[PDB]
């Protein structure tokens, strides 16, 4: 039997997930989906860890799909911590805000339902190429991941034959007022219609305020900000104008039941493949209090065979850091009604745009030719 | 009010020492002390910190190094459960290489600087002895990459010749055949090697170097503190240069400095207007204490309390700057400090320093190797490819002028085919470019041994998404690899190939 | 005015108003990013003094 746990905190998503056994797709007669839809209301670290240990000690837990409603990287932090200490792989199946690409260590790899920032930059450049606006600049603060992001952007620039001219790369910081004056001067010297930034929602509000103060509005200056740092909170402040566009996970298109079903299917297929190839079932010692039990960390890493499986006839592989190898995110653009509208759909690595032109805000004449 | 500082200690003796230290620092609102011993696992440690959080939760949690060489598995969960509520964490002794992360660690102040300081003092020392070429190599992925990045950032300054680089090399911490890289290293010009590997890795490197005898009075060595251990000394040849920072194992002095700096920090934070003390609770506290960010900003801006580490100062990375480093050396198995480096003052101890290999004089720079490896390609009007005779030479033909062809012998996978590649018999080749190389050699007294390339390939900037990096493959690739020296083939010029290498004045149009 | 000055993009600008309004416009100009680096001005002395 396969010990799977569905942990949920904050919200309530009691669904018909029990149809996994009714699917009847496991060919190997050694894996039984003994799921445990455990729910809770509190979100305290100590209580969560004690509940995780109790669940791992109750049954033979091998993979835990997780769901939540908060927004913090501490979830991924404690996930890496438990994967390093107890060596138990878990699954962040959209995890509320746990589907946020974050760094990890050489622990048991836990997959998160989110792409790398490099993929976000690539799809943003593809959308820009669909509009044929090959002029952009980079303005960012001292935020984590900036270096890798700008390096990936520069590599994508040097991998084409189009005049992608990076006007100016800016590394900033929110320290004092003289730095703010310097940022305002550099933004006045930007002169680029496409600007990309990556920072939290409060700093985004501040930079949008100072931008519309110095004269950067949604008239001709459009922005591209990744959703990992922006977030689809369904309530955009007045700072962000009605010209921003972002790409996020398919939360409005790939439902949470489908996500958890794909996660448990991946876990089941990986477990079946591992226990069929190696034919030796490891003993999941759930001690939580015995250091001598750490000697069980001698078998092959389960993450190796976990990140190289597929299910449901679709490529559902995982990257080295724990990202998704799967297309079909959702390109989100906020309209003038201060509401997020799903105009584009980055599905199958394609830009499913509409209207064949960017719907900008009397000087737009058409012509006939022959 | 009372600010009961929660503290975790590895030994109860150090807990009593910290209690006495805070009792003495209370003289300078007052402060109390909350102490708890370390746990064998991260689960019990986190549970005890949560139990230590519900008690006071008004503190800047500090940590020290356990007797185990890990020094990360214990301070990591307390930092995680602190950053859960945006609570700062303090570090006294640990490997600050991996701990230097503003993203991973929310707020962390390392009393001991990481090996970036070692790279900086290595650069400082190299700027003294006028050595302009260094053969660097690393084994550890994370720490090695961080040290190499810091070294490259320091070398990116100065926008004499100036020490830029010779050859960067990476390796593995568990390998046993580093001789492959050491052969290419010794095949270079400069005998200046710098490594930052682990203990067993450094021992294996020392064994391989002793098998290669990399100490002939010219090999300058600069080794970090992570390899001056006795296990490496069992294989380390004498004369190498080791490093050792001040207050290495001074645990009580570090605790005194920590309690002093946190007393200064709390005295500076309690003078502000808004003070939202963190709630005394680990459960249900899913919010952000307003004292967190402001406390970090007021401790990092200008706070500097006296102690044992001199004029301590926190750089813009969460690490103590302006530290002292004893410049030791392996003067016949005696770690004598040849100098002391602190801040920017390069101060030698005026001791009789001996270099490895018995040499008493300062070794000079690279040795000019009068031997070059010329790569070429098959091209009818300029270079010719003819098979040799039985004995190994080729028919010395003549022209209408009756002058010798002055052919030369170049070994190249030239007689085989791309279907069955194999090292051929050296083929005898001649031509225009060959006569030009003859003239160049006769002018500059060279000792040349030219050879063709594997698959032709004048030059290509092949790129791929497998490794996300573009590399030169072909003649120019072999040139940039290090095995070749100069192109004498009829190579065209353009802006693309002028980026990596630089050409000369043309001899044809 | 700040938006139109951001959309100016001219190195030579001419104005004519009193000293207080000149101080105000210079303040808002160096706020929006108009300094003496490359942007020079020409103001008549009749209103400057």
């Amino acid at each position: 039997s396969i010990g799977i746990a569905v942990i949920l905190v904050g919200t309530s998503d009691e669904v018909a997930i029990k149809d996994a056994h009714e699917k009847d797709d496991f060919h190997h007669l050694s894996v039984v989906p003994r799921v445990e839809l455990v729910a809770m209301n509190e979100t305290d670290p100590k209580s969560i860890i004690t509940r995780i240990c109790d669940l791992m000690s109750d049954r033979k837990i091998q993979g835990v799909v997780f769901a939540d409603d908060t927004d913090q990287e501490a979830i991924a932090q404690i996930l890496d911590f438990i994967s390093a200490q107890t060596l138990t792989p878990i699954l962040g199946i959209h995890g509320g805000s746990s589907m946020i690409m974050a760094d990890k260590d050489e622990s048991s790899m836990f997959f998160q339902f989110g792409p790398s920032i490099e993929q976000q930059a690539s799809v943003m450049l593809n959308i820009m190429e669909e509009y044929d606006w090959y002029i952009f600049s980079i303005v960012t603060t001292y935020f984590p991941g900036y270096q890798d992001f700008v390096n990936k952007i520069r590599s994508t620039i040097e991998n084409s034959f189009v005049g992608w001219e990076l006007e100016e790369v800016l590394l900033l910081d929110m320290s004092l007022d003289d730095g703010d004056s310097k940022i305002q001067n550099q933004l006045k010297k930007l002169q680029s219609p496409i600007i990309l930034l990556y920072c939290t929602k409060e700093e985004a509000t501040y930079i949008f305020e100072v931008a519309n103060s110095v004269g950067l509005t949604g008239y001709g200056y459009t922005w591209i900000v990744p959703s990992l740092v922006a977030g689809d909170t369904d309530t955009v402040p007045s700072e962000f104008p009605t010209g921003l566009i972002s790409v996020s996970y398919d939360e409005w298109d790939y439902g949470l039941p489908a996500r958890v079903r794909d996660g448990i299917a991946i876990i089941t297929t990986a477990a079946s493949d591992m226990l069929s190839e190696h034919s030796f079932i490891p003993e999941p010692k759930s001690s939580c209090y015995n250091t001598h039990e750490k000697r069980i960390y001698q078998s092959n890493m389960l993450n190796r065979y976990l990140i190289n499986v597929t299910f449901e006839g679709r490529d559902l592989s995982f990257s080295e850091d724990g990202y998704q190898m799967h297309p079909k995110l959702v390109i989100i653009l906020l309209n003038k009604e201060r509401k997020w509208e799903r105009v584009g759909k980055w599905k199958d690595k394609s830009l499913q745009m509409k209207y064949y032109v960017w719907p900008r805000m009397d000087d737009h004449l058409s012509i006939v030719t022959l | 009010k009372i600010v009961n500082i929660g503290a975790v200690l590895s030994t109860r003796k150090h807990e009593q020492m910290f209690r006495e230290a805070v009792n003495q620092a209370n003289k300078r609102i007052q402060l109390q002390a909350t102490s708890v011993t370390h746990k064998p696992n991260a689960i019990q440690m986190a549970l005890s910190v949560c139990e230590d959080l519900i008690s006071s939760q008004v503190y800047a949690i500090l940590v020290s190094h356990p007797p185990t060489p890990n020094d990360h598995f214990t301070p990591t969960p307390v930092s995680y459960t602190a950053g859960f509520y945006r609570i700062p964490v303090l570090g006294l002794t640990t490997r600050m290489s991996i701990y230097s992360d503003k993203s991973i660690h929310l707020s962390f102040l390392r009393t001991v600087p990481p090996y970036s300081h070692q790279s900086s003092v290595w650069f400082e020392m190299m700027r003294v002895y006028n050595w302009n070429h260094i053969i660097l190599l690393v084994s550890d992925d994370h720490e090695g990459r961080a040290a190499q990045k810091r070294l490259e950032t320091l070398l990116e300054e100065r926008e004499k010749r100036g020490p830029k680089a010779e050859k960067v090399l990476q390796f593995d911490p568990g390998t046993k055949n580093v001789t492959a890289l050491l052969m290419e290293a010794r095949e270079l010009e400069a005998r200046v090697i710098i490594l930052s590997a682990s203990e067993d890795d450094a021992a294996t490197v020392y064994r391989a170097a002793a098998m290669l005898d990399m100490t002939g009075s010219g090999y300058v060595w600069l080794v970090g503190e992570r390899e001056i251990s006795g296990n490496a000394l069992r294989y380390a040849p004498d004369g190498i240069i080791g490093l050792q920072l001040i207050n290495g194992k001074n645990e009580s002095a570090h605790i005194s400095d920590a309690v002093g700096v946190v007393a200064q920090a709390v005295h500076e934070l309690l003078e502000k207007e808004n003070i939202t003390d963190p709630p005394r609770g680990c459960v249900g506290n899913t919010n952000i204490w307003k004292t967190g960010p402001l406390f970090k900003r007021v401790l990092m801006s200008s706070k500097y309390a006296d102690g044992v580490t001199g004029r301590v100062e926190f750089n813009e990375d969460g690490d103590r700057k302006f530290a002292q480093y004893s410049i030791m050396n392996l003067q016949n198995r005696k770690l004598v400090q040849v100098g002391i480096y602190n801040g920017t003052h390069v101060i030698p101890n005026d001791r009789k320093i001996i270099w490895p290999g018995g040499e008493t004089e300062k070794p000079r720079g690279y040795q000019m190797s009068t031997r070059l490896k010329i790569v070429t390609i098959h091209q009818e009007p300029f270079v010719y490819v003819k098979p040799t005779m039985s004995d190994g030479t080729c028919k010395e033909e003549f022209t209408v002028n009756g002058d010798p062809v002055k052919k030369v012998i170049c070994t190249g996978p030239n007689d085989t085919s791309p279907g069955s590649p194999r090292h051929t018999v050296p083929q005898c080749c001649y031509g225009f470019c060959i006569d030009l190389l003859i003239k160049l050699a006769r002018t500059m007294q060279f000792t040349y041994e030219v050879h063709l390339v594997a698959d032709g390939k004048f030059g290509t900037q092949e790129r791929v998404q497998n490794s996300n990096k573009k590399e030169w493959n072909g003649m120019m690739g072999e040139l940039l690899s290090g095995q070749a020296d100069m192109i004498v083939a009829p190579l065209t010029i353009n802006n693309e190939r002028a980026q990596y290498i630089e050409f000369s004045k043309p001899f044809k149009y």
